[PDB]
C-alpha cells in the first residue's frame, strides 16, 4: 500500500537503533564492543542472556566481524539482527 | 522515490540462557 | 516493556507468517509469494516487480536449498540485503 508498511518500518527501526549505539563512541558508524554490549543488553534483553562477562563480548564479536577490525558495520549487524530473529522463530514451532 | 531494482557458539548460549517461569 | 528493536524483529516473523501462509506450503514464500510481499510490502524501497523474469531471479538468489521456495532463514537474508542496501541510500 501507500502507507510505510509494517515492514518497513521494522528495517526503520533496525536502522535508528544502529545508529543510536554506534554514535556513542569512536566511529559513529560502528558499532565497538562496548557500544554493542550496551545494544545487546538492553534491546535484546528479552532475546539474549545479559552480557556482563567480558570474555563474552570477546567471543560475540570476533563471530560477527568479518572484515577484521574489531568492530561491528551495519551489514554485520544486520547478519546478527538476522541470526537472532531466526532463533527466535525456531522458538515459536 | 528513491527505489532500486531489486537486483542489489555464543549465540546458542546467549539464547539457552534465555530460562524462566518456575 | 518489550523494545523497538525487538518488535522489530517480531514484526518481521508476522509478515512473514502472513505471506507465506496464503498458498500452498504455510510455511514457505512461493515465487507469486515472494512477489506479493515485495509489491505490497516493500513498495516505498523497491521499485515495483512487474516481470516474471525478475521474480525468478531474486528467488534464485534468495533460495540456498534448491526447493524453489524461500523458508524463513531465507527470507532474513532478503531482509539483511535489502535493508543494508536501504542504509547505504541514507
Ligand atoms: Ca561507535
Ligand atoms: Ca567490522
Ligand atoms: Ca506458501
Ligand atoms: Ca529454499
Ligand atoms: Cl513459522
Amino acid at each position: 500500500g501507500s502507507h510505510m508498511s509494517e515492514l518497513e518500518k521494522a528495517m526503520v527501526a533496525l536502522i535508528d537503533v544502529f545508529h543510536q549505539y554506534s554514535g556513542r563512541e569512536g566511529d559513529k558508524h560502528k558499532l565497538k564492543k562496548s557500544e554493542l554490549k550496551e545494544l545487546i543488553n538492553n534491546e535484546l534483553s528479552h532475546f539474549l542472556e545479559e552480557i556482563k562477562e567480558q570474555e563474552v563480548v570477546d567471543k560475540v564479536m570476533e563471530t560477527l566481524d568479518n572484515d577484521g577490525d574489531g568492530e561491528c558495520d551495519f551489514q554485520e549487524f544486520m547478519a546478527f539482527v538476522a541470526m537472532v530473529t531466526t532463533a527466535c522463530h525456531e522458538f515459536f514451532e | 522515490g528513491a527505489m532500486a531494482a531489486t537486483y542489489s557458539e555464543s549465540s546458542i548460549l546467549a539464547q539457552r540462557r534465555v530460562r524462566k517461569l518456575p
